[PDB]
């Protein structure tokens, strides 16, 4: 779960 | 001690009749041995912008220096300079730099706007780009010079102190030092090469402003240097941003090579313009590669632990987030000074400092996430605080959720109420 | 010139298999040479306030930096250092320094917030309490560091002008230097105690802060100098505020006595809390014997 | 290294039995060996206002320093300093400046109204005219010091440094600097291994750093002249950020041009003040390097930027004479640097001689004049952009005015209109 | 023309 935070870190735009 | 005559990214001769007099990201100058006189060569590499010309040395100017809009000749020993504009438009001009007993030019260096003289003795001449001199100054022995716009880096060499270095401003005014010979902590040279280290004793093999005006220096060592925080002298740093001969290490898979060779032309924000030379000598030949382009990497890899993960190089993503955030981190600090006390240059800086940031954050939550896998609770908040934007700080939450660490949750977010709280002061 | 692995008040192997690798106000950090790997043994003088304990060093640690919350330490030459606190509620880190051809870790040194690594190339790598990177920086080569708190005292070795200090705070904001490659006053040394001054040439026997933050330095000249009025660069004066060598003299109330040499660990106020050697060598051995103090 | 007792323009032995203590505009001290002791004469350039006098030497006096109001002695080796007042009004006064092992003093200066002694151990004791001590301070170690009123002049040297120098003001509670220990860019003499037969071998060794003399100007400002012979002086130093040394003199190049363009060897200068744009120096004719006796009447050299080419000034001959269009430029820098540096004068310390703001106003004048030369020859040769550049330096708006009639009859009316824009820019900005 | 001046810089006094 942690090792694909694409998810989050996408989200921060 | 014999201070030898300096130019950016000049070659040596060598057991060759030709050498390039100088060379940065506007274009190379070379000069070739014909007969008793020289076939000096300016070439660029923006072909539409400016034409390709030559003309006949009658002199053997062995100093040079090239910018946006003129090229700066200069012979070491009779002191006669030259300044060609590269238009048509505005009109070469000559002088003749007075030279006592022994006195040697060593650097010369032009903007648009200024002329720069570097002797041995120290002596320190300033002109405009038509040739009107300003005022002649006596400092240390110069070594080498680059100048950009109105600011001057030079480097000088006592027989006490060693390699120390000035940043002035030559404005409308006076003369200002940002630093006065403070401490120039290059690596000098410890052969092949003998002929590159007889040409350039102390193997600056170049230095210039960076693209957003910070001093960079080349050395021997084959490691870029960038002079941080010189606007503030008791918080000046000289930072390692570039391991070329690991980057070429990285780049060759692992492999050491002994032909492949990194010259330096300019640094435009993360990249540093250069030339891949493949030989048996470190400089440069004829014709000229194509100027390659090298990103700047912190020197925090190490060669075991690269080896390991591969078992082109091939970093884990994990050890790549580090470097990833110290470089945002570096970067991010310069720009932002830049931009606090000089304003913008080229049109993006606000626009680089906004996705610097951005990967600054995102870099930093990929170590934040690591550290929740292991379980290490205390590296991970040390990590949050170092976060910039306050979406970063809820994403880190999120992670730690995902994590199952309510007790970090808890520490981070009274990092977000503590800065929300700074927000009404 | 050899840049040597160096370290507060740390003695050389001898003729023994055993050393100490640092050593101040905190306690004492030996290391043995066994069959095949090492045995480093942190060890306390407030015996009731941490644990002393011991662990198998498969790496061959050279290098040794004791604070009141942890002890770093650094192998020279593979550039591995690893960091280990006091209390078992905080985890063992290691890393790896790069290291290019011929680059050494010199010195190491720690606090609570920070942790530092110099090498013989002049590079300063500064890390938190947990590993994290902070900053690469480039400066003359390093021989010798401590710090306290966010404060650094570095010295350094030019080719040209010799030794020489640097004094900074590598605060919160950014780092600011208060005396940048200064000239460093320090007496070089002029045997039995010949493997000594090989394993630590510039004879600098150990150096650290004073609890007031001034910067302390003990020259194989034995004289304790401090720098006193640092954060006014125009005032600022090294004092001699110790010759031990009189000390020894004027309590003996005898003769020269060349049995008696100070190993220096810490000043703190208004005494130097140091360890008393007796014997032909001039650093300690083992056991060592309680800490005495001495005043100013 | 091995300090050497210093006093400016001081002249060793050598192989007579007699040498200069010390000399400036003011006079000259001379002592002689006088079997065991020695014979000091303190002599004066204006022989009306001074009387020439001389006594007997004891302690062997090596330490010397003379301004307008009295003489002082020093001695390098047992510490002792003497301060002699030209007039009866005020006695004589002898201290005893301590020395630790090996401690000697490496330079005395003196004002009427302050004395200065430093050591080789950085040690500068500081007193008022009446021998009232000043605190004491430790600096580095100084091998030079000059002064002037109530600021002081100090050149310190280490072996971790190399050359410094201060600048500081010795008010009436304590010492405050201007400028503390930053660069001195002096050339150091570069001796020979053919040198230890040399002839001026001797000097070298009685001044190894080179230091001819140093002195502060008529208007304040510090000059140090090395062994290339250079008059090196120091402007901005009010402003610290900004302070340059810049060369105002290549002496070597002045004998150069007064032999008619012919080398010599046997021509040297010794320098003993700056007064405004003229140094008062004495021209040594023979074959060492500094006076000997009798001393010869002083002469005056005009400051000259270090501007001339020895090959170009040959061919527009072809006494020097100076093209006129290569004189512009030396003039123009030149009135550049005074007017720069007499400003910074007035606007800070004002007048102290009663028609500094005339000189400046004339100063400024001959800047401008020295200027339109320039712009002139630039469009004569048709380069309007070289010559606006030279426009924009312009001081006085009556000058940009000689400045389009200039560009009038050289029938270039677009740089007439672009001069003109420069005295609307310059009336907007007064009204802003 | 240009090489005479001195007409034009003497009315700078005024």
């Amino acid at each position: 779960s942690l090792r694909n935070i694409d998810d989050i870190l996408d989200d921060i735009e | 001690f014999r201070y030898m005559p300096f130019s950016p990214a000049g070659t040596p001769f060598g057991f060759t009749d030709r050498r390039y007099l100088t060379m940065n990201e506007v274009g190379y100058v070379s000069t070739v041995k014909n007969s008793e006189q020289y076939s000096i060569t300016v070439s660029f590499f923006d072909v539409g912008r400016f034409r390709e010309y030559h003309f006949e040395d009658l002199f053997g100017y062995d100093l040079c220096f090239l910018n946006e809009k003129g090229t700066l000749f200069g012979q070491s020993k009779t002191g006669q300079i030259q300044y060609r504009p590269h238009d048509s438009i505005h009109s070469n001009w000559t002088k003749i730099i007075p030279l006592q007993a022994g006195e040697r030019i060593t650097s010369v260096a032009a903007t648009p706007v200024r002329v720069i003289v570097g002797t041995s003795l120290g002596y320190f001449r300033s002109f405009n780009q038509f040739g009107v001199p300003f005022a002649v100054e006596k400092t240390s022995p110069i070594v080498a010079l680059t100048a950009q716009n109105y600011r001057v880096f030079s480097v000088h060499y006592s027989q006490f102190h060693g390699l120390s270095y000035s940043l002035s401003e030559l404005g409308t005014s006076s003369k200002r030092y940002y630093k006065r010979e403070c401490p120039l902590p290059m690596s000098l040279p410890n052969d092949a090469n003998l002929d590159y280290y007889n040409f350039n004793p102390m193997g600056i093999k170049s230095l210039f402003f960076s693209s957003y005006g910070d001093p960079c220096i080349f050395g021997s060592d084959n490691t870029l240097l960038l002079l941080s925080k010189w606007r503030s002298p008791e918080e000046s740093k000289w930072l390692p941003i570039l391991d070329s001969n690991m980057e070429i290490w990285k780049m060759s898979g692992g492999k050491e090579t002994t032909d492949i060779h990194v010259w330096p032309l300019a640094l435009a924000y993360d990249t540093l313009n250069c030339i891949l030379v493949k030989g048996k000598h470190i400089w440069p030949e004829f014709p000229l590669p194509l100027p390659s382009e090298m990103e700047i990497r912190m020197p925090v890899f190490v060669k075991s632990k690269l080896l390991e993960e591969n078992k082109e190089i091939q970093i884990p993503v994990s050890m790549a987030a580090e470097e990833e955030y110290l470089r945002s981190k570096v970067l991010s600090e310069l720009l932002t000074d830049t931009l606090e006390n000089d304003g913008e240059m080229y049109g993006n800086e606000n626009e680089v400092l906004a996705a610097l940031n951005g990967a600054y954050d995102k870099a930093l939550l990929r170590l934040f996430a690591s550290a929740c896998s292991d379980q290490n609770v205390e590296k991970a908040l040390s990590l949050a605080h170092e976060l910039k934007q306050d979406r970063a700080l809820t994403a880190a939450v999120k992670i730690s959720e995902r994590a199952e660490l309510p007790s970090l949750v808890k520490k981070i977010n009274n990092i977000r109420e503590a800065r929300y709280e700074q927000q009404l002061k």
